[PDB]
RNA sequence: UGAACUAUGCCUGGGCAGGGCGAAGCCAGGGGAAACUCUGGUGGAGGCCCGCCGCGGUCCUGACGUGCAAAUCGGUCGUCC
RNA sequence: AGCAGUUGAACAUGGGUGAGCCGGUCCUAAGGGACGGGCCUACGCCGUUCGGAGGGGAGGGCCC
RNA sequence: GACGCAAACGAACCCGGAGAUGCCGGCGGGUGCCCCGGGAAAGAGUUCUCUUUUCUUUGUGAAGGGCAGGGCGCCCUGGAACGGGUUCGCCCCGAGAGAGGGGCCCGCGCCCUGGAAAGCGCCGCGCUGCGGCGUCCGGUGAGCUCUCGUCGGCCCUUGAAAAUCCGGGGGAGAAGGUGUAAAUCUCGCGCCGGGCCGUACCCAUAUCCGCAGCAGGUCUCCAAGGUGAACAGCCUCUGGCGUGUUGGAACAAGGCAGAGUAAGGGAAGUCGGCAAGUCAGAUCCGUAACUUCGGGAUAAGGAUUGGCUCUAAGGGCU
RNA sequence: GCAGCCAGCUUAGAACUGUCGCGGACCAGGGGAAUCCGACUGUUUAAUUAAAACAAAGCAUCGCGAAGGCCCUCGGCGGGUGUUGACGCGAUGUGAUUUCUGCCCAGUGCUCUGAAUGUCAAAGU
RNA sequence: UAGUGACGCGCAUGAAUGGAUGAACGAGAUUCCCACUGUCCCUACCUGCUAUCUAGCGAAACCACAGCCAAGGGAACGGGCUUGGCAGAAUCAGCGGGGAAAGAAGACCCUGUUGAGCUUGACUCUAGUCUGGCCCUGUGAAGCCUCACUUACCCGGUGAGGCGGGUUCUGGCGUCAAGCGCCCCGCGGGGCGCGACCCGCCCCGGGGACAGCGUCAGGUGGGGAGUUUGACUGG
C-alpha cells in the first residue's frame, strides 16, 4: 500500500519542477480533488468543478467557494465580520 | 471538381465547344489562309485558371 | 526600425480577446425604483465558470417588476454564495454577503466586491477571484464614502455606489504553482494571445530598442519616462525606483 | 470480406457522416447512414440530473411529426418537469401560501 | 496587387498500433502497548519511457549535385496524449 | 507519349452526368458588410448590434 | 404511483427542453469481420501414397408490429449495525439500502409484414429463354473494428451559436342544449404538389501542383489469413500489376548499393570510433554512485530460449 | 453434496531428443566513469548553423482605480487590451528546484518635492 | 599542447549585466575505459545496378585560334615568339598533370564626393506627448484666486418605467384588474373614471464652464524622416 515515501499524490510529475514547487502543489492538489462533506445534505459529496465551483452530486448544489478548497480563510472571516456589522445596525 | 457553379460549367462549356478543329471547307473558302486552329488547347499543356 | 511587439498589440488583429465561449459581462442589474427605494429578490439558478477568468459567475434570476418575464443576471459569483439561495438587491436590502447595497447604507468597514466606480456602471471595482474592497469611511452631507481598493489605493466613491457583499469566488488561484509551461499555454489560450514573450534583449535592434550586441545586454537604462514616444516605451515605464526593495 | 466504400460525396467520419453496417437481400454488407440520437427532455426544475420518462429521445424535428401523447405524461408538468419536483412545487406552493395566511 | 506558400490568431472539422515504468484512490493480511507502520493486490495518473502511422530532419558532412527534384533520395535519427 | 507500339490521358468522329427525401439551397461560426451617426477636400473611411420617429404586422372593427 | 390509452379545445404572454456540447481511461450491450465445431449440404482442388480431406458458396433493405438484450438518483410495499448491497475500479444507503412487485427509455439484435416472386449456388432443357433443388444447425472469444451505453479521470483549458422543432404554465376565448356542435398532435385512411443548381471521370510512382506521364507536394473513408505484443517486418487470399520514359550481349577498371564477408591484431586509422560492429525480443535472477526520493534503471552483470511426449493448475452449464 | 456434460486460452514443472542448436528468418537498447552548457517537455534560421540559441515554469521589478495604464487610427474623444478591473491588464529583466544574491545614487537614466534664488516662449501688461 | 582534480594579484571571474550547485533529461560540446568491429596493419573475394559493347533514341556546359616539350626573353610561371628537343593516319576505354579548365562584371581589400540595413552624445526635422495663451466660455458670490449656478460642453445608465416639490420563512405563484362609481346602446352589449394622488420645465445619474475640440507658442521627441560622417598616404 505505501507504495512512495514522500511525494504522494505529485508522484505523476516524476523528477519535474522541483522539490519545493512539487512540495507546493501536493497541498493544493489533495484538496483540490477531495471530497469535502455538504453543509447542505450531509453526504461527502462536494466536489470540485472549477476554480470557485464545488458541486454536489447527491443534492446537486453548487457553491462559489474558492479556488483549491471548498473555503478560503477569508470568507471565513469576512463572513464572521459581516454577520456581525449587521447585528450592530438593528440596534 | 464534380461540384460546380452554374458560371464555372458554362464557362467550361464555352471553352468545350472551341476546343474543335477548322472546318475542311474553309480552307477552301479563305484560300488555305487559315491553315489550322491555332486557339487549340489540351487539358494538360494549358490550364484555364 | 520596424513597428515593435507591445504597439502591435493596439490594432487588434490577433491580439484581440478570444471570446468565443465567454458567457457574456458580468455585471450587477442595472439601477431602478425597486433598488433605489426598496430590493428586490433574485434567486441564484447556476454557478457558471466563465472562460477567461478565475472568478465564478452567478446567474441569478430575476422577476421584472413592469413586465411578465423572469430577468437573468450575470453576477460576479461571491464566495459563500449557492444556487437556491435568494439574492437581494437595493436600497432596503439586508447585509448578507451575496446581496447588492449600496455602500452609503453599509457600516464601515463592510467587505464588498463588484463595487461600482461611479453610479449606475453595474459594477466595475473589485471584480477578479478572490479580491474585494473594504468601506472604510461615509460623509451623509456630500453623500460620498471612502473605500479601500484591492491595490492599497483610497478612492473617494459616491454612497449610491452599489456592490455585492462578500469576497469573490475563486480566491487563492495564484496560490497553486504553474508547472508545465502548457498550463499557461491553455491558461492564455482563452483569454488572448500574449503568452509567450520574447525578451527585447533576445531580438534584434530593428524590432525592439533592447536588442542588438554581441551580448545580450540592455545597453541603456530600462527605466523610461513617462513623455516616451510608443516604440521607445518599453522596460520600466516611470518607475519611481528599482531594486529588490 | 469485402471492404466497403461510403454512398454519398461527404468523406469525412464527421457527425453526419456517421453509418452502420447492414446486411441486404442481395448478400451484400453496405453502409447505411444512421440517424444522430435523440435526447428525451430534462426537467424544468434544473436539480434533478436524470431525464424525463415516458417521452421518445428522437431529434427536434422528429418531435413534429409525432402524437401529443408520445410528447408528455398525463400529470400537470408533466413532459417538461419531473414528478419528483412537481410534488415539491404543490407542497412548497401549499405551505407558502399557509404562511402568508398565519401573518395576517 | 498579393496570407493558393509561409508566420501568428480565430471559427468549424478530422487524426494519432502495440508495449513499458507505473502515482493518488481502494482492498485484504501481518508487526505494535499505542502511536502507527510493513507486505500483497487493485487502480491507471503523467507537457512519463520504447515505438508504428503521422509530424519533424541528427549524422553519414552518404546518394545526387547540366539530379527524380531551382532542396530530392537512402539508411540512421528526434518526437509520437 | 525522351525505344517501340497494332497502344494511350495523342489525334479524328460520335456518345455520356436524369434526384422532394445526395449536396447546394435554409441556419449563424469566426468574420465580412450595409443602416443611423460621425469622419473625410474627396474617391470614400470608420463603426456592427449598438445608434434613428429604425414596427408596414395585428387581434378587433372605424377602434386598441 | 412511476405512467398508460389512436385521438383527447384553447390565444396573448411566460417558463423549460431538444438542436447543443471537451479530451482521456475502464467496463458492458449490439452489428460487421475473423475464429471453432457440424465427420452438415452444393460444386471444385488433390488423390503416386495419405487425407470422412482442402477450397468456395450457405442471404435479407427502409419503414411498421412484436419480442430478446441493455440502461434508468423512475414508482409502490417496506424497513436495515452482527451494517449491508456491489464494481475490474468504484460507489450506494433512515434525504432511505437489501429484497419483492412494477414503470420508462434505447432496442441498429431476433421474428413477422416487406419477402422470395427477387438475390446467390448447383443441376437440366431449349435457343443462337423456360424448369428442378438448395439457400442448414450450432459453438465461442483478453479477437479486431464500428456503434450504443455506463462509470470515472483531467483542466489557473470547462470545451459554439442560430435556424428549426417540442412540452408545460397560462385560461383570454370558441362550441351545442340533448344530440349534436366547436375542436381534434388518431403512420386511421384518402386527395394534390415538391421548382432551381451540382451529379461523367481522375483524385495520384501518367487526369491536381511543381514548365513534364517529375523518386517532390496534396484532406479523408474501407480494410483479410499466418507469425508476433503489435495497424512492426516477412509470407499469402480478395483486388491490382508488369518492375515504373527502352531492349540485347558481356561482367574490365573506377563507382553506387548489398548497412556482403574476411585470417591474426583490435582504433596502432582519423581533428575526432567518422563509418558499422557489438548489444537487442521474452522469461527467471541480479541491479550500484548519486538524487529534487519521483528516479537513476532495460543501470551494470548473469542464466534460459528448439522440437516432441506428458504432468499440474487456472472455467462454465444442467 | 457431487455427478454428467461443455468450453477455451495461458502458466508452471518434467522426461525424451537433435550437430549445445534453438527471440535460428524477420523484428530488435552497446555499456561504464567523468567535465561543460541548457533544468526538463517544447521551439528555431523552408534551401549550409536543431545548438549552449528562443520559449518555459519559477523569481523580481515597473506602470495603472477607467476623465486610467499600454497601444492603434489621416480623422470622429473612433479603435485594441476590454464580454476586462489590481488573484487584472500592460511593460521589462532573470530563467525549474536548492543555496545565496554583497558594496556603490558620484556618472547616465528614471522618479519625487516646489522655503522655486536662477533660465524662461507666445499672448497679455 | 588533450581530459580530470587542485593552485589563483584572475591580461580581462563574480553574485537576477545573476553567482554557486544540481537529480533527471539531451540527434548538445569534451575525456577515458570495457566490449566491439576492415578505421587501420593490408588488402582480398562475391553480388546487384552502372560504367563497357549493341538496337533504337539523343542533349548540355564550353569554344579567339588552337592544342608535344626544355630553356630563353617577355606584362617578371608560353601553346603560338627565340634557340633547341623533335614530329606519322583514324581511334577505344580510362585518367585527373595542365589548359594560370568551366561555373559567377571578387563576396575579402581599396576607390567612388554610389547606396542600403541599423545605432547614438552626429547634422537638420518630425508624429506623438507635456505646457501656456486664445477659442467654444456663460452665470452668481466672496477674498487675480476660490467656492458655487446649469443651460453650453462631457461622461455613464436605461426597452430613456416611477425624478423634484406637495416584498428576508422555504430552489412555489404573480401576465392585459377584481371591485366600485358614472354613462350610453336593444336581459344580452359598450364606454369612462376610481382602483394606479396632485403639480412641474427640462429621461435618470456623475462632472461642469473644468475636461475636451480648434489654433499658435515653448519643452520633450533616433518612435520616425532626410542627410552627412575631409584629403594626403610605399593598400
Ligand atoms: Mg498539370
Ligand atoms: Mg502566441
Ligand atoms: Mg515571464
Ligand atoms: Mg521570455
Ligand atoms: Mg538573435
Ligand atoms: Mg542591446
Ligand atoms: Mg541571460
Ligand atoms: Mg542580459
Ligand atoms: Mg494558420
Ligand atoms: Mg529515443
Ligand atoms: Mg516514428
Ligand atoms: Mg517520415
Ligand atoms: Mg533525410
Ligand atoms: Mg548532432
Ligand atoms: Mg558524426
Ligand atoms: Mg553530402
Ligand atoms: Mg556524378
Ligand atoms: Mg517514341
Ligand atoms: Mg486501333
Ligand atoms: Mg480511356
Ligand atoms: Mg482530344
Ligand atoms: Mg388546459
Ligand atoms: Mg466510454
Ligand atoms: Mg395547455
Ligand atoms: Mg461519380
Ligand atoms: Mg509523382
Ligand atoms: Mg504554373
Ligand atoms: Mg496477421
Ligand atoms: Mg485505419
Ligand atoms: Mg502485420
Ligand atoms: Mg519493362
Ligand atoms: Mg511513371
Ligand atoms: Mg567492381
Ligand atoms: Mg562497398
Ligand atoms: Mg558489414
Ligand atoms: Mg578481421
Ligand atoms: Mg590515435
Ligand atoms: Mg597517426
Ligand atoms: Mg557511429
Ligand atoms: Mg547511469
Ligand atoms: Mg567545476
Ligand atoms: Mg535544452
Ligand atoms: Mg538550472
Ligand atoms: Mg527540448
Ligand atoms: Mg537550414
Ligand atoms: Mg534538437
Ligand atoms: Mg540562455
Ligand atoms: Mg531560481
Ligand atoms: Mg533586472
Ligand atoms: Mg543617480
Ligand atoms: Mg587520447
Ligand atoms: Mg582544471
Ligand atoms: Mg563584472
Ligand atoms: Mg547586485
Ligand atoms: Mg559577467
Ligand atoms: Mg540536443
Ligand atoms: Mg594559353
Ligand atoms: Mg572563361
Ligand atoms: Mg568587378
Ligand atoms: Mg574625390
Ligand atoms: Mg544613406
Ligand atoms: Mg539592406
Ligand atoms: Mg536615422
Ligand atoms: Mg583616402
Ligand atoms: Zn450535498
Ligand atoms: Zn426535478
Amino acid at each position: 500500500a505505501k507504495r512512495t515515501k514522500k511525494v504522494g499524490i505529485v508522484g505523476k510529475y516524476g523528477t519535474r519542477y522541483g522539490a519545493s514547487l512539487r512540495k507546493m502543489v501536493k497541498k493544493i492538489e489533495i484538496s483540490q480533488h477531495a471530497k469535502y462533506t455538504c453543509s447542505f445534505c450531509g453526504k461527502t459529496k462536494m466536489k470540485r468543478k472549477a476554480v470557485g465551483i464545488w458541486h454536489c452530486g447527491s443534492c446537486m448544489k453548487t457553491v462559489a467557494g474558492g479556488a483549491w478548497s471548498y473555503n478560503t480563510t477569508s470568507a471565513v472571516t469576512v463572513k464572521s465580520a459581516i454577520k456581525r456589522l449587521k447585528e450592530l445596525k438593528d440596534q | 471538381a464534380s461540384h460546380k457553379t452554374f458560371r464555372i460549367k458554362r464557362f467550361l462549356a464555352k471553352k468545350q465547344k472551341q476546343n474543335r478543329p477548322i472546318p475542311q471547307w474553309i480552307r477552301m473558302k479563305t484560300g488555305n489562309k487559315i491553315r489550322y486552329n491555332s486557339k487549340r488547347r489540351h487539358w494538360r499543356r494549358t490550364k484555364l485558371g | 526600425g520596424r513597428v515593435i511587439r507591445g504597439q502591435r498589440k493596439g490594432a487588434g488583429s490577433v491580439f484581440k480577446a478570444h471570446v468565443k465561449h465567454r458567457k457574456g459581462a458580468a455585471k450587477l442589474r442595472h439601477i431602478d425604483f425597486a433598488e433605489r427605494h426598496g430590493y428586490i429578490k433574485g434567486i441564484v439558478k447556476d454557478i457558471i465558470h466563465d472562460p477567461g477568468r478565475g472568478a465564478p459567475l452567478a446567474k441569478v434570476m430575476f422577476r421584472d417588476p413592469y413586465r411578465f418575464k423572469k430577468r437573468t443576471e450575470l453576477f460576479i459569483a461571491a464566495e459563500g454564495i449557492h444556487t437556491g439561495q435568494f439574492i437581494y438587491c437595493g436600497k432596503k436590502a439586508q447585509l448578507n454577503i451575496g446581496n447588492v447595497l449600496p455602500v452609503g447604507t453599509m457600516p464601515e468597514g463592510t467587505i464588498v466586491c463588484c463595487l461600482e466606480e461611479k453610479p449606475g456602471d453595474r459594477g466595475k471595482l473589485a471584480r477578479a477571484s478572490g479580491n474585494y474592497a473594504t468601506v472604510i469611511s461615509h460623509n451623509p452631507e456630500t453623500k460620498k464614502s471612502r473605500v479601500k481598493l484591492p491595490s492599497g489605493s483610497k478612492k473617494v466613491i459616491s454612497s449610491a455606489n452599489r456592490a455585492v457583499v462578500g469576497v469573490v469566488a475563486g480566491g487563492g488561484r495564484i496560490d497553486k504553482p504553474i508547472l508545465k509551461a502548457g498550463r499557461a499555454y491553455h491558461k492564455y489560450k482563452a483569454k488572448r494571445n500574449c503568452w509567450p514573450r520574447v525578451r527585447g534583449v533576445a531580438m534584434n535592434p530593428v524590432e525592439h530598442p533592447f536588442g542588438g550586441g554581441n551580448h545580450q545586454h540592455i545597453g541603456k537604462p530600462s527605466t523610461i519616462r513617462r513623455d516616451a514616444p510608443a516604440g521607445r516605451k518599453v522596460g520600466l515605464i516611470a518607475a519611481r525606483r528599482t531594486g529588490r526593495l | 470480406v469485402q471492404r466497403l466504400t461510403y454512398r454519398r460525396r461527404l468523406s469525412y467520419n464527421t457527425a453526419s457522416n456517421k453509418t452502420r453496417l447492414s446486411r441486404t437481400p442481395g448478400n451484400r454488407i453496405v453502409y447505411l447512414y444512421t440517424k444522430k440520437t435523440g435526447k428525451s427532455p430534462k426537467s424544468a426544475c434544473g436539480i434533478c440530473p436524470g431525464r424525463l420518462r415516458g417521452i421518445r429521445a428522437v431529434r427536434p424535428q422528429v418531435l413534429m411529426r409525432l402524437s401529443k401523447t408520445k410528447k408528455h405524461v398525463s400529470r400537470a408538468y408533466g413532459g417538461s418537469m419531473c414528478a419528483k419536483c412537481v410534488r415539491d412545487r404543490i407542497k412548497r406552493a401549499f405551505l407558502i401560501e399557509e404562511q402568508k395566511i398565519v401573518v395576517k
